[PDB]
């Protein structure tokens, strides 16, 4: 948990382990007061709003492209919170 | 057997049981109604008795407890404390009964050996209430200092726990009244009797006497008049 | 561990199309503590403070 | 005065003698010299934190963070090795509302009452 | 609502049943030290018919009455706390401006050239006059 | 056992302190000292015996002349240092050490032909069942709880500066410096013939050494303690001697601790206490420096002064870079530091098969010292 | 104030410590003595001296 | 105490029946060794009537005469150091500060340059006259 968080600020800033500090502080303490999901579990959600987004943009061919990528994620079996990744890059678009 | 070990508690607990104790000296110890039984409930039935007169001595001074606060803002004190001992006495009074319902079998000579350890406890506050009735302050603190001046290592901490809970509001007018010299004495229950005599602005005439009859044994007197000045 | 391999390339490739501005060692950090239960709202609000 | 330091912290601890004192001495310095042999503190400080923050501790982590923020902002007034007093300290760690709070302590009640009882019962 | 709530918390004891007269009477301990206290304030106030500053003398005087018993001391300084915030705060607003206004008449400083008001000695904040004067 | 039936001696460099384990301080010490009558007759003073060594030489040293068996803190001969081992094991003790193991004390540079040689002696001739040569370097360290550092060794011999880096000294650091105490004792006495008081008597001459330590006291910066002396401070204290004789301290107060950076009063071109500090630590390893500057340790009998730990706080940052945190471990007491090390050391539960034997000496002879 | 400060830390990562047993350490940590070595001998007092307490 | 709570172990058996009087007496004679020097301790404190180091006195010679059996000098080994660490807690202050407090005459040497101090020998020590005297 916190070391993966610690890695993430350090990766992102670039600098090194102990000159993330203040941020580290910040991360604990957005992470600390919402940690967990507020919202329902529920994949199907997500991929609706990432293909809404690809119409929304005409780039409709990236958005097919997308849903046999999504298929092929759930296909090999390996990751069981799908949802969430796939609405953290939503949201980092 | 298990009726008169019920009949006992409930003796404890307050007062009567399965035939009646009102009498607290008057006190045939509690009436059997029957003698054709055996000789052994004679010596149970005083055992019965003298844990509950000791439990109703403390209850007693409790229900004299309750004021606004009028006349002595120590003596409830000392009784808050009496009645935060009186709370420790029903939770050795509630293990008593836990062992009555299933969890098993009961007899009374080993709950004797659990209420035989709160018996040193709740017969030295009975005599520590005996000291003083009254409810003015400099003399409560020397109640309950003359019982650290008695010998036993084993009520000296149950007196001394009574004692740093009585010194707490004497303690608390002398410091504030030392940096600032604030009061709210109208009893006179500190140890210095704070301006009682007609208002003159000073000019040596004595308005601040200590007036020696209030004075606890917690302070000795060369430190009394140091504080006074 | 094959398998796993697969399922990064997928991940890269949808990071790439969605253009987000995450890298295989940001993105394999960011899986493992989703993987853990972790909140995606609240991490996207750390990641765009630490992007800034 | 290491020496005196660490007589004083084998007697502190225990709050006949000499023969004690000397044993507490000798585990005391064992274990010192042994381990020699064998991050900021910060960053310790503020993984702590996250552990309070999801076990839900929040005003203690308010409070804890802005303490420690008061010490770093402070120049050390009798201390000269502040980031050690806070690294030993760090390696010696370790509505529903209403209810919660008075259901942990009803169920300590009756576990203390348990655990007396079940001594009770023992010594028989 | 805490009160309320710790009797639903031994109802779940009440499932496994086993308490007694004599073991819920220890619990009711506590709660018979605080309703007695809260009782006490209670019956003081019926019998003034005090509101305002009538309100904030009496829980000032229990403040100092109730110095030693230290676990009663917290619900009536509580208590007194939670009435001058809303006393002090109708006189903040009159030292950041100049708003005296008395929807209930809460405050005692009423209000009429001359500047004159004339507090009321009938209400008072919880020290005497000489804060009433400044 | 050995937990408390481990002797300690202390083989300092003038003075042996020997104990039993387990104490904070030694049992007996005293100057060690032999002597030799020259004619043997009709005695005075203690009774019929072969010679007044140690403690029944100190009493009569006007019937008797002195000779140190540990002269510049190493042994000269080794016939007259047998002489004081005898005297304190069995006078100053008492306890055959044949039964009970012995910690016996080093040199930081005595050469090896002179390490076989202490070893050869305890086991044929104390007939020691187990002992171990320890360095008193490390000892003086490990009573400051600490396994790394420098020492600043400045006792009644050869000032030692030895960095350890975990229990293992660097063998190219390890300074001789001339500079003993017993050099500032002497120096003292020929700048009170300034004064005008001159010694004619070895008695005398004995508690300039205890005034030294005594009286005597270290304020921060000498330069402007000799300028605030030129205004008239107070500082000047006149020790009364009952007979004419004075010894006054005032105007050679602070000269003499400030001999120990300038050791030209001394007359030489020598190093001084922080010189040798400096060029010791500077031919060191560049990833090891950092560990030897927040450990330095002062130890010995000269730096026994109430003030002196600051004095070297704020003189050492002026020659060492600024990049570098140094920290100056003063305990009060500093004497006695190297024999806390010695017992502690015989209560380490990691020094029950570090333990020298007779068996291991019967294998390999006098070279198992090699270890 | 400092060590009143570094007694509120104490107990708030549960390290059970009062003002004697912390000016004790304090005044090692000072001396250059490490934390972590340090830990670990207050690990083993502790239990030793639950120990010997728990024979009496 | 510690006498009824070993009554309590031996009824817990008799809870079943199965005990005679010779199954009781293997905790009869243990006891016996304790009460019996427990006794022959007790007349001497009652009809001595005896108070301060004189009872430390009589506790010193029956824990001398008693090293016949290790558990009968254990009881007044007991004895002897439940009554001196208070009587050596007097004493302590007065070399350690002194002044004394004795509302009971609890010390030898009583209060009261030529302020003289009388040491009496009705609280005759244990320790020696001459450590008395220092």
């Amino acid at each position: 948990p916190n070391v993966l968080l610690q890695n993430l600020c350090c990766r992102i800033l670039g600098k090194g382990e102990a000159d993330v500090a203040q941020q580290f502080q910040y991360a604990v303490r957005v992470i600390g007061s919402n940690f967990a999901p507020t919202v329902e579990r529920d994949e199907f959600l997500v991929t609706e709003k990432i293909k809404k987004e690809f119409v929304r943009q005409r780039r409709e061919a990236d958005g097919a492209l997308f849903s046999e990528l999504h298929r092929k994620l759930q296909s090999q079996g390996v990751l069981k919170n799908r949802w969430s990744i796939l609405y953290l890059l939503l949201s980092l678009s | 057997e298990t009726s008169l070990v019920r009949d006992l508690l409930y003796v404890f607990q307050g007062i009567d049981g399965k035939f009646v104790k009102m009498c607290n000296s008057e006190n045939c110890y509690k009436v059997d109604g029957k003698v054709a039984v055996s000789k052994s409930l004679k010596d149970i039935t005083s055992k019965l008795s003298e844990l509950g007169w000791l439990h109703n001595k403390i209850k007693k001074y409790t229900d004299q407890r309750s004021l606004d606060r009028a006349f002595g803002l120590v003596g409830q004190s000392f009784c808050a404390a009496l009645h935060q001992e009186l709370k420790e006495y029903y939770r050795l009074l509630s293990v008593l009964h836990s062992q009555l319902q299933v969890e098993s079998s009961l007899t009374l000579r080993r709950l004797l050996v659990w209420t035989f350890d709160p018996k040193i406890r709740l017969k030295t506050l009975a005599a520590l209430v005996d000291h003083c009735q009254g409810r003015k302050g400099g003399e409560l603190a020397s109640a309950v200092h003359a019982y650290t001046k008695t010998g036993d290592p084993y009520m000296r901490s149950l007196v001394q726990h009574i004692l740093g809970l009585v010194a707490y509001p004497i303690l608390n007018f002398l410091y504030r009244w030392i940096y600032d010299g604030e009061l709210e004495d109208t009893y006179h229950e500190f140890f210095v009797a704070s301006d009682p005599v007609v208002k003159t602005d000073r000019l040596w005439h004595d308005k601040y006497s200590l007036r020696k009859s209030m004075i606890p044994s917690f302070m000795t007197m060369d430190q009394s008049r140091k504080v006074l000045l | 561990m094959s398998a796993v391999r697969e399922t990064m390339d997928v991940l890269l490739e949808i990071s790439r199309l969605l253009n987000t501005g995450l890298d295989m060692e940001t993105l394999s950090i960011c899986v493992r503590l989703c993987e853990q239960g972790i909140n995606p709202e609240a991490l996207s609000s750390v990641i765009k403070e630490l992007r800034r | 005065s290491i020496t005196k330091l660490f007589g004083d912290l084998c007697e502190s601890h225990m709050v006949s003698k000499n023969r004690t004192k000397q044993t507490l001495k000798k585990l005391a310095y064992d274990t010192l010299f042994v381990h020699l042999f064998q991050l900021p503190v910060k960053n310790k400080i503020i993984m702590l934190s996250f552990n309070l923050r999801i076990c839900g501790m929040s005003s203690e982590a308010d409070r804890l963070e802005e303490l420690v923020e008061y010490l770093e902002q402070s120049n050390g007034i009798q201390i000269s090795d502040l980031h050690a007093v806070l690294e030993l300290l760090v390696e010696l760690s370790g509505v529903q509302v209403f209810e919660a709070d008075l259901g942990t302590t009803v169920a300590y009640q009756e576990l203390e009452i348990s655990t007396t009882i079940q001594r009770t019962l023992q010594i028989m | 609502k805490e009160y309320m709530i710790l009797i639903s918390q031994l109802e779940h004891l009440q499932r496994q049943g086993l308490l007694s007269l004599q073991k819920l009477w220890f619990y009711i301990q506590p709660t018979l030290r605080t309703m007695e206290v809260l009782a006490s304030i209670a019956t003081s106030l019926n019998k003034g018919e005090c509101f305002g500053g009538a309100t904030l003398s009496l829980l000032h005087d229990r403040t100092f009455g109730y110095t030693g018993d230290s676990q009663a001391q917290e619900l009536c300084l509580y208590l007194t706390k939670a009435a001058s915030a809303p006393y002090f705060d109708i006189l903040e607003r009159w030292i950041y401006r100049g708003i005296i206004n008395d929807p209930y008449s809460e405050f005692m400083v009423e209000e009429h050239w001359d500047q004159r008001y004339t507090i009321v000695q009938q209400q008072i904040p919880s020290f005497l006059q000489k804060v009433a004067d400044k | 056992e050995d937990d408390i039936a481990a002797l300690v001696v202390d083989n300092g460099s003038g003075m042996c302190k020997a104990g039993f384990a387990g104490d904070d301080a030694p049992r007996a010490v005293f100057p060690s000292i032999v002597g030799r009558p020259r004619h043997q007759g009709v005695m005075v003073g203690m009774g019929q015996k072969d010679s007044y060594v140690g403690d029944e030489a100190q009493s009569k040293r006007g019937i008797l002349t002195l000779k140190y068996p540990i002269e510049h803190g190493i042994v000269t001969n080794w016939d007259d240092m047998e002489k004081i081992w005898h005297h304190t094991f069995y006078n100053e003790l008492r306890v055959a050490p044949e039964e009970h193991p012995v910690l016996l004390t080093e040199a930081p540079l005595n050469p090896k032909a002179n390490r076989e040689k202490m070893t050869q002696i305890m086991f044929e001739t104390f007939n020691t069942p187990a002992m171990y040569v320890a360095i008193q370097a490390v000892l003086s360290l490990y009573a400051s709880g600490r396994t790394t550092g420098i020492v600043m060794d400045s006792g009644d011999g050869v000032t030692h500066t030895v960095p350890i880096y975990e229990g293992y000294a660097l063998p190219h650091a390890i300074l001789r410096l001339d500079l003993a105490g017993r050099d500032l004792t002497d120096y003292l006495m020929k700048i009170l013939t300034e004064r005008g008081y001159s010694f004619t008597t070895t008695a005398e001459r004995e508690i300039v050494r205890d005034i030294k330590e005594k009286l005597c006291y270290v304020a921060l910066d000498f330069e402007q303690e000799m300028a605030t002396a030129a205004s008239s401070s107070s500082l000047e204290k006149s020790y009364e001697l009952p007979d004419g004789q004075v010894i006054t301290i005032g105007n050679e107060r602070f000269r003499c601790p400030e001999a120990l950076f300038q050791p030209s009063f001394l007359g030489m071109e020598s190093c001084g206490i922080h010189e040798t500090t400096y060029n010791s630590i500077m031919k060191c390893d560049v990833d090891i420096r950092k560990d030897l500057y927040a450990n330095t340790v002062l130890s010995g009998g000269t730096t026994m002064y109430p003030g002196i730990a600051d004095r070297m706080q704020k003189e050492i940052t002026a020659l060492a870079p600024s990049t570098m945190k140094i920290k100056i471990i003063a305990p009060p007491e500093r004497k006695y530091s190297v024999w806390i090390g010695g017992s502690i050391l015989a209560s380490l539960s990691t020094f029950q098969q570090m333990w020298i034997s007779k068996q291991e000496y019967d294998e390999s002879g006098p070279s198992i010292v090699h270890r």
